[PDB]
């Protein structure tokens, strides 16, 4: 009788760890999905930024070549 | 300078692979030595133009021929840029642990055809 | 390591002790300067507390640690405390023994005559040195950096030298030094914080507030703009976990602090800023000299690391600067190790036998040796 106790005790601790870190995992799973979105657009907009600070640095040239 | 009258170039080959043959190695074992230095001939054929990334005459290291340099990863199978994020910019931490490569400088011209 | 005998390479300052082996071009074991005891009596028994808790031992744990710095910015409070700092230094990270390599050290430009004296005796007639030079600061980045004609100007938490430095050292006056580096910054936070429910209180903390620093507080390019864009609650506020547990939107709290750099007159001090010190050491070289000094400028140290610190000096100097040829600020996006990259070069230098003390040289100058070659 004693002894179910214990392994029933058992049982609610596994339980209770069980579903903390089940909850948990998927809210973090899904925040991953919303991160790696997020990582990928400003990505997306960096690469925009590189590519015109880039075409800024031909334009302030050939402008300089034209003044002189 | 390449094709010379004095030394014949096809006739040599020839007694290049007797010799390797004669002492122990097989062309078997002649092509997996092949890759080895087809790969630094591919990651040699790389000598870098100028990089616009300075703002009055100075500048740093960029590609412009990108397929010589992507031939230098081709071998390697990696990513052609992440590649020359840590040779062309010199990354340093360390301190506790040990270093943490991923911050880094891009040098100047003699430190860049130094390092290549 | 059948190569040669006795070398080495070290560094201190008022962040980290950077150090290493022989004939190295980066440091390998950097460590914070701190020490301090038991404001919580070590379980005393838990052992007899003693060693202050230096070294990654002490920043590890920080609580039970009061740390008590000893070097601050010129001023030594105490040097009873130093004593067991090098004895971490030589022997546990280093793994060699001071009676035999020599060693590099650094010196705050213009240092208490009476401290060189000081140091001296620590080492030679206690850790028994029979070689070592304690070079200047800024002049060594400057070999390291391939500059021989520019303006140095390398500082990070300890004090702000101005060192015109392209041709000659040791001439006319032309420096400037200015105790308004990193504990200035780290002391100032828990002021401001205070009107945000924060309080980082004790000092042990407090060395936090450097580490979250250094990776996000950022310069404002000009406050009048930014002031109303502080309505826009995007480019502001950034959510940081606190490790323990306690977010802080940092955001107006990011480029307020630093303003101080710029303005010295928010604590105190009619010390002009950092670019019209500049000014002030070029206006007293000659007049044919300047057109060149503009072309380069040497920015060095970790505070020149935060976002926002070279354009605004390329905004505030060609006011007050002549404007005709171009100008550019050669800052090394890393600029730290600018002084030991500059040490690993003097320290492979034989020429560098006509600086460093000998053994026997002390004994036959006494102790005014260093005052009496050096300078
Ligand atoms: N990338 C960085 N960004 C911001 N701060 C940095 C960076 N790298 C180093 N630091 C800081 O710079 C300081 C060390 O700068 P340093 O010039 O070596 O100082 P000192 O010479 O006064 O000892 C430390 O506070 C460190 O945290
Ligand atoms: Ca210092």
């Amino acid at each position: 009788a004693r002894k179910l106790v214990i392994i029933e005790s058992d049982l609610e601790r596994a339980e209770e760890r069980a579903e903390l870190s089940e909850g948990k995992c998927a809210e973090l799973e899904e925040e991953l999905k919303t991160v790696t979105n997020n990582l990928k657009s400003l990505e997306a907009q960096a690469e925009k930024y590189s590519q015109k600070e880039d075409k800024y640095e031909e334009e302030i040239k050939v402008l300089s070549d034209k003044l002189k | 300078c390449f094709d010379v009258s004095t030394i014949d170039d096809s006739g040599e080959f020839k007694i290049i692979v007797k010799a390797m043959e004669t002492l122990g190695l097989k062309e078997s074992d002649q092509n997996s030595i092949w890759r080895i230095l087809a790969a630094i001939l591919h990651i040699g054929n790389i000598t870098f133009a100028e990089a616009a990334e300075q703002r009055t005459g100075t500048t740093t290291v960029k590609v412009s021929d990108t397929k010589s340099l992507a031939a230098a990863a081709s071998c390697l199978k990696t990513d052609q840029q992440s590649l020359s994020i840590a040779l062309c910019y010199r990354s340093i931490s360390t301190g506790v642990g040990k270093r943490c490569e991923v911050i880094s400088v891009p040098m100047d011209c003699n430190q860049a055809a130094y390092s290549r | 390591d059948e190569d040669e005998t006795t070398a080495l390479v070290c560094d201190n300052g008022s962040g980290l002790v950077k150090a290493g082996f022989a004939g190295d071009d980066a440091p390998r074991a950097v460590f914070p300067s701190i020490v301090g005891r038991p404001r919580h009596q070590g379980v005393m028994v838990g052992m007899g507390q003693k060693d202050s808790y230096v070294g990654d031992e002490a920043q590890s744990k920080r609580g039970i640690l009061t740390l008590k710095y000893p070097i601050e910015h010129g001023i030594i409070t105490n040097w009873d405390d130093m004593e067991k700092i090098w004895h971490h230094t030589f022997y546990n990270e280093l793994r060699v023994a001071p009676e035999e390599h020599p060693t590099l050290l650094t010196e705050a430009p213009l240092n208490p005559k009476a401290n060189r004296e000081k140091m001296t005796q620590i080492m030679f007639e206690t850790f028994n040195v029979p070689a070592m030079y304690v070079a200047i600061q800024a002049v060594l980045s400057l070999y390291a950096s391939g500059r021989t004609t520019g303006i140095v100007l390398d500082s990070g938490d300890g004090v702000t030298h101005n060192v015109p430095i392209y041709e000659g050292y040791a001439l006319p006056h032309a420096i400037m030094r200015l105790d308004l580096a990193g504990r200035d910054l780290t002391d100032y936070l828990m002021k401001i914080l205070t009107e945000r429910g924060y309080s980082f209180v004790t000092t042990a903390e407090r060395e936090i507030v450097r580490d979250i620093k250094e990776k996000l507080c950022y310069v404002a390019l000009d406050f009048e703009n930014e002031m109303a864009t502080a309505a826009s609650s995007s480019s502001l506020e950034k959510s940081y976990e606190l490790p323990d547990g306690q977010v802080i939107t940092i955001g107006n709290e990011r480029f307020r602090c630093p303003e101080t750099l710029f303005q010295p007159s928010f604590i105190g001090m009619e010390s002009a800023g950092i670019h019209e010190t500049t000014y002030n050491s070029i206006m007293k070289c000659d007049i044919d000299i300047r057109k060149d000094l503009y072309a380069n400028n040497v920015m060095s140290g970790g505070t020149t690391m935060y976002p926002g610190i070279a354009d605004r000096m390329q905004k505030e100097i060609t006011a007050l600067a002549p404007s005709t040829m171009k100008i550019k600020i050669i800052a090394p996006p890393e600029r730290k190790y600018s002084v030991w990259i500059g040490g690993s070069i003097l320290a492979s230098l034989s020429t560098f036998q006509q600086m460093w003390i000998t053994k026997q040289e002390y004994d036959e100058a006494g102790p005014s040796i260093v005052h009496r070659k050096c300078f």
